[PDB]
């Protein structure tokens, strides 16, 4: 790492200097070994008044240590700026208002590329920092742009999608108890999800055939958590009715079985029994009224019978609730 | 041509000048009074006549 | 990073060709309209100017009711 080659003075100037005294005529290697050996002599002096000097206890060499020695623009980032500061913030009443602020926005966008690059972003960061307070501020977030009569959300619908249906995902990874409820709240946002389809499958169709392709594969395999099934199973109850009537009837006792063996088994998956215990509230208080529909109401029990005992007759008294409340007008 | 030709779609020129600047101007109008009415109901706030 | 604009699926040689559908589908001279009922009949491996077409088709049947 370091290379001490030997200084060598000049052998034609050290010629000089001796033919100043006029000595005689001088062959090279002889001045050479002279500048060699005093060089050595120099540099033995010099190590010698380096250590009296770091005996000294001084980085510096003076002459008398060597003597001793010789004893041998702006405003749109400003609205950005504020507005999600205030939705990050706790503000409440900041919140609201920033929140009806987007709603009864008159022109804006060329923000909004900004706005739902940030709402991708941040949903990537609390999905990594399970922070719900933040996911139901970016859903009403999202729920705000939706809620623009101006804002043409088309082209930028490609960033929500994932940003949303990830917050329908999590791999569980929160807190447990209230956060199920939670879950439940970011059903909520699955609200949003037919509040986009609704407006946006005016495709070269595509939009509602992408999501149900993706909740089947969500809903039918095992491998699948109750985070994912509990979320996919709400994004198709917010899909609607014939959803319901098609895509839920065929395996749902095939997966009411498999709540049963989450039932009567072990006890100490509570964060599983509880999630399925909602799953169940799922299915029976959003899956009633096509069956009260379809099945007619008489049967209660044969109703169980034909859908796997457990729903019914909660199922067919749901029915009658269901039947009452449509009797209410 | 309707069969075995094709063509290409740029489909968006949208260069009419002044209709140009008045959609920049009239949308920086709109984020001035946005922030307005975003600090306004958010901050201290004193009114013209009573209760604006 | 702005992106290139986009195409659409249409040619603009097929979509005066369509523009030529419609209004025929308007089309007084009752021969025009066999010619746009024929050629509608008889457009197989047409199918990409589907559905923008019967989208508001439909969309014109709306209006007109």
């Amino acid at each position: 790492k370091l290379k001490l080659s030997n200084t060598v003075l000049p052998s034609e100037s050290m010629k000089v200097v001796a033919e100043s005294m006029g000595i005689a005529q001088i062959q090279e290697e002889t001045c050479q070994l002279l500048t060699d050996e005093v060089s050595y002599r120099i540099k033995e002096i010099a190590q010698d008044a380096l250590k009296f000097m770091h005996m000294g206890k001084r980085q510096k060499l003076t002459t008398s240590d060597i003597d001793y020695a010789l004893k041998l623009s702006v405003e749109q980032q400003l609205y950005y700026k504020e507005i999600t500061e205030a939705c990050v913030g706790s503000c409440e009443a900041k919140r609201a208002e920033a929140l009806q602020s987007i709603a009864t926005d008159p022109g804006l966008y060329q923000m909004l590329p900004r706005f739902s690059t940030f709402i991708s972003e941040g949903v990537r960061v609390n999905v990594v920092q399970n922070n719900l307070a933040l996911l139901i501020y970016l859903m009403r977030m999202v729920k705000a742009l939706m809620d623009n009569p101006t804002l043409y959300l088309e082209k930028y619908v490609h960033e929500l999608i994932p940003a949303v249906m990830t917050c329908i995902v999590s791999r569980q990874l929160c807190l447990r108890p209230d956060v199920d409820n939670h879950w439940a709240l970011r059903d909520f946002a699955a609200r949003l999800v037919a509040q986009i389809c609704k407006h946006f499958s005016t495709t070269t169709n595509n939009i509602q055939s992408r999501i149900t392709k993706t909740f089947t594969k969500s809903w039918v395999d095992e491998k699948t958590p109750w985070t994912t099934r509990y979320g996919s199973i709400a994004g198709l109850a917010e899909l609607g009715h014939d959803v319901i009537k098609t895509l839920i009837l065929p395996r749902l006792q095939q997966e009411g079985e498999r709540i049963r063996s989450v039932l009567d088994g072990p006890v100490l998956s509570n964060i599983d029994r509880i999630g399925a215990d909602h799953v169940q509230s799922l299915l029976l208080k959003h899956c009633a009224p096509v069956l009260a529909k379809l099945r007619p109401p008489p049967d209660n029990q044969d109703a169980y019978r034909a859908e796997f005992g457990s729903l019914g007759p909660l199922l067919c008294s749901q029915v009658v609730k269901a039947r009452a409340q449509a009797a209410l007008q | 041509x309707x069969x075995x030709x094709x063509x290409x779609x740029x489909x968006x020129x949208x260069x009419x000048y002044q209709v140009l600047r008045e959609k920049a101007a009239s949308q920086r109008r709109d984020v001035e009074r946005a922030l307005t009415r975003f600090m306004a109901k958010t901050g201290e706030t004193q009114s013209l006549f009573k209760d604006d | 990073x702005x992106x290139x604009x986009x195409x659409x699926x249409x040619s603009v040689e097929q979509q005066l060709y369509y523009k030529e559908i419609t209004e025929a589908c308007v089309g007084s001279c009752e021969a025009k309209r066999a010619e746009a009922l024929q050629s509608i009949a008889t457009d197989p491996g047409l199918y990409q100017m589907l559905p923008r077409f019967s989208t508001f088709i439909s969309e014109g049947v709306r209006v007109n009711v």
